[PDB]
RNA sequence: AUAGGUUUGGUCCUAGCCUUUCUAUUAGCUCUUAGUAAGAUUACACAUGCAAGCAUCCCCGUUCCAGUGAGUUCACCCUCUAAAUCACCAGAUCAAAAGGGACAAGCAUCAAGCACGCAGCAAUGCAGCUCAAAACGCUUAGCCUAGCCACACCCCCACGGGAAACAGCAGU
């Protein structure tokens, strides 16, 4: 969201996001289906599938995104550049 | 002669009666969890894995042996009357040699009066736990085995849990083990919860107790209701085997008791609820005719 | 430490904490410290009565026999413990202390009666 | 990611999977193999994969290798008695070579279990000592026995500070 | 048998023979690097007594521990020339071989 | 690490520093009680008191225990075999000396060491041995803790000398 006013930026971003929704497949509706290793630009993400009740042991942004998605049990380690957008 | 609990025919009958519900046998334990591992299997591989799970379930279901109550120990090794009054506390000497079996270990007690007697069974188990701590056993007897707590467990319908705790805490021939198993069997019979022990290693023990006490009425009723006719026939045959001189056994010997006829004969003779048993058998016959043709 | 001389001894090494004595029966080289190295631990002894009024004693009888055969000596408290257990004859000092206690008790009984 | 092809070869979990533990007589193992030749592929892959496992399970056996020294690959075990066991390995897969060496010179599972029984004999449960060697540091840990003073204060009757007052 | 030398049997390569009746052998053992868990060759030098003086540089030799050292460093003795340098005889077939080439074809017998 | 702050007018990347966590010492401010654990900074110097007797004389012990970490790959495995225990014996146990192998950190601006090998019964002959896969060397450190190694005021040692010895407990 880009704007001179913070509330304008909030409105813009939270309105533009709903039109760009993904669908994230969740194993048993609580965790990812398998371990995920990726490197987007200079940011390495290593996500490990975890059993029920394990909780979200992830970077805080990942915790927020997982709560939004509907993921409750997962581990995640971020390495390299930790630029939030990346 | 009478057949022992460990006889081959008894084991076969009890194993068949217990059932082999894999789901119940391997119900997901509420324990520390690691992430699950996945395999890609053909139909043949899946069948082979299922059969291996069946073998594991049988090994796990291997029934505990039924042992008569252990005789109390009152042997005295030496009356050293000189020591009288030299102390005011028992000394409990345990042989902690690694190789000796726990039922051959020498656990003696030097009393304040100077007597050097063998340790009672309770002291034997206590010291063996102290010096060879077994998993799941506690030295001081857990309070769960008090009557009120046992009743709470029964009301919650945790008979399998009670039996597991009893087995872990006490020895098969222990007085407490015997009492708790009999109380659990009594509660299961009274409240008609026979299905709890099915597909568990304690069903055979429960059935053996019921047969020995000649109260198979409720178990047969439940089996007929659950249309376990083969199991009911096996149970009646086992009851006659363990009571050859019984009137029901004599009637079966006389007549052609070779099937549901066995259940009918037992309901007629030596069945305290014979009328109800035959009513349930009539209901099952109606069920059978409802799909025979 | 190259110990000049010495021999094995089955003795009671003291552990526990203050006011809570506890003993580990150790077949230890006699010159080694009481709580120091030991060849083998042959059992335990709890001098304080438990809730059941017992003074638990564990004796690895097989290993004790093995070490006696190998030539280990026996500290006086261990000899007394074995005598109480019946593994050995009652120690002469155990018997004599019992007799002395009986005589002292008789004297005190006489004094109490003469009242 | 771990460097090198098949990094699994450099994990203790993998090096512990070796099932071959040689008899005490085996002292040297020389592996002659060819770096080329479709018949020497079995020996090549055996050297690549299983040699680490064999060496890890047998830390005292000198394992040596020799590339392209003879027309055909082969193993040669020099034993303590002076005997030399030549094992031709041409046309055999690495798994076949491992099985063959296990059969002819490996220790049987029963002997390995006997050694494990000897090992477990050491850790006597009833012994009391530091957690490194014993399951319990003191009898206080056993329930029913008088608890450690550091957690549950002893009665003034038992404490020696007041036994002294009673002495006075 | 009851020899005081640690290594009863060893196999190595002769790297020098400038001493009288003695061959210098380079014995390499696989050693596990604790961090990488990779196995690396670690090489050590042994002096092996050789009465025949037949050992030649580059030969692969087998050394048997002497009962006791016969010199400060001469603990082992040559017991067999496993692979004579350039005169290798394929142990499997028994024919002489140069590298991966049969000098005498095994079919010759 | 579940990370966070910080380079710029601004963004991305790389990177250093720092924050958050857990211990231990010291200091500042502050403090009621009971149980338990632990306790000089220093291998500098020491007043004082005590710490080794037993026992029918001989013997035995005072080499142990306790102490410190100055020094430092004498500690671990195998071979051999002393001393000691098994009332005398028996081989058993324990374990010296000797032999073989293993065994800390940093510096390569410490790269050469300078005889560091072998053969022979000896005589004597050969000219070799170690080392960039770290020899030789300098600095640092007690260790791999049921405990182990080393030291015991210094001269490594201790005949001898310097000199008059708490690194035994309490204490200064
Ligand atoms: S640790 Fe048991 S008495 Fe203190
Ligand atoms: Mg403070
Ligand atoms: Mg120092
Ligand atoms: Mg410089
Ligand atoms: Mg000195
Ligand atoms: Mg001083
Ligand atoms: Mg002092
Ligand atoms: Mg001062």
């Amino acid at each position: 969201g880009k704007a001179t006013d913070r509330m304008d930026a909030f409105r813009k971003a939270k309105n533009r996001a709903v039109h760009h929704l993904h669908y994230i497949e969740r194993y048993e509706d609580h965790t990812i289906f398998h371990d995920i290793s990726l490197r987007f630009k200079r940011t390495h993400i290593k996500m490990k599938k975890q059993p029920k009740g394990y909780g979200l042991r992830c970077h805080r942004a990942i915790i927020t995104i997982c709560r939004l998605i509907g993921i409750k049990d997962m581990y995640a380690k971020v390495s390299g550049s930790i630029n939030m957008l990346s | 002669k009478k057949p022992t609990f460990m006889d081959e025919e008894v084991q076969s009958i009890l194993t068949k009666m217990t059932g082999l519900n894999l789901q119940k046998t391997f119900k997901p334990a509420i324990q520390e969890l690691k992430p699950p591992t996945y395999k890609l299997m053909t139909q043949a591989q899946l069948e082979e894995a299922t059969r291996q799970a069946v073998e594991a379930a049988k090994v796990r279901l291997k029934m505990p042996p039924v042992l008569e109550e252990r005789v109390p120990i009152n042997d005295v090794l030496a009356e050293d009357k000189i020591l009288e009054g030299t102390e005011t506390t028992k000394y409990v000497f345990t042989d902690i040699s690694y190789s000796i079996p726990h039922r051959e270990r020498f656990i003696v007690v030097r009393e304040p009066s100077g007597t050097l007697r063998k340790a009672s069974w309770e002291e034997r188990d206590r010291m063996i736990q102290v010096y060879f701590p077994k998993e799941g056993r506690k030295i001081l007897t857990p309070i769960i085995f008090k009557e009120e707590n046992l009743r709470t467990m029964y009301s919650q319908d945790r008979h399998v849990d009670v039996l597991n705790l009893c087995f872990a805490q006490f020895e098969p021939d222990s007085t407490e083990y015997i009492k708790v198993h009999h109380k659990t069997y009594e509660d299961i019979d009274k409240r008609g919860k026979y299905d709890l022990l099915r597909s568990t290693r304690y069903f055979g023990g429960m059935v053996w107790y019921f047969v020995n006490n000649k109260k198979i009425d409720g178990l047969l009723i439940d089996q007929i209701q659950r249309d376990l006719i083969d199991d009911a026939t096996n149970l009646v045959q086992l009851y006659h085997v363990l009571h050859p001189d019984g009137q029901s056994a004599q009637g079966a010997k006389d007549q052609a008791a070779e099937g549901i006829n066995l259940i009918k004969v037992f309901a007629k003779t030596e069945a305290q609820k014979g009328a109800y048993i035959e009513l349930t058998l009539q209901t099952y016959q109606e069920a059978l005719s409802r799909h025979s043709a | 430490k190259a110990y000049r001389g010495g021999h094995l001894t089955i003795r009671l090494a003291l552990g526990g904490c203050t006011n809570r004595p506890f003993y580990r029966i150790v077949a230890a080289h006699n010159k080694c410290p009481r709580d120091g190295r030991f060849v083998e631990q042959l059992g335990s002894y709890d001098p304080l009565p438990n809730s059941h009024g017992e003074k638990l004693v564990a004796l690895n009888l097989d290993r004790i026999r093995h070490w006696i055969g190998c030539g280990a000596h026996l500290s006086k408290p261990m000899e007394k413990l074995l005598g109480l257990a019946g593994f050995f004859p009652l120690h002469p000092m155990m018997i004599t202390n019992a007799e002395r206690l009986r005589r002292k008790r008789a004297r005190e009984v006489l004094l109490a009666s003469q009242k | 990611p771990m460097k090198g092809r098949f990094p699994i070869r450099r994990t203790l979990q993998y090096l512990s999977q070796g099932n071959v533990v040689f008899k005490d007589s085996v002292k040297v193992m020389t592996v002659n193999y060819n770096t080329h030749g479709e018949l020497g592929e079995g020996a090549r892959k055996f050297v690549f994969f299983n040699i680490p496992q064999i060496q890890y399970k047998n830390p005292w056996v000198q394992i040596m290798m020799f590339k392209n020294m003879t027309p055909s690959p082969f193993l040669r075990f020099y034993l303590d008695s002076g005997e030399q066991v030549l094992v031709d390995v041409e046309t055999k897969s690495n798994k076949e070579i491992m099985e063959h060496i296990r059969k002819i010179l490996g220790k049987n599972e029963e002997t390995l279990r006997e050694e494990e029984e000897e090992k477990k004999q050491l850790s006597h449960p009833a012994n009391f000592g530091p957690r490194k060697y014993c399951l319990r540091e003191c009898i206080c840990e056993v329930e029913g026995q008088v608890p450690c003073p550091s957690l549950v204060p002893l009665p003034k009757e038992m404490r020696g500070k007041y036994k002294a007052a009673l002495k006075a | 048998v009851r020899s005081s030398v640690h290594a009863r049997w060893i196999v190595g390569k002769v790297i020098g023979t400038k001493m009288q009746k003695t061959a210098k052998v380079r014995v390499t053992r696989l050693v596990l690097d604790p961090y990488l868990l990779k196995y690396f060759n670690k090489r050590k030098t042994y002096f092996a007594h050789d009465a025949l003086q037949q050992c030649t540089v580059g030969d692969i030799v087998l050394l048997r521990a002497l009962p006791v050292p016969r010199a400060k460093h001469v603990k082992h003795e040559l017991a067999e020339i496993v692979f004579k340098v350039g005169k290798v005889i394929d142990p499997v077939t028994g024919k002489p071989c140069a590298g991966t080439t049969y000098l005498e074809s095994p079919l010759s017998s």
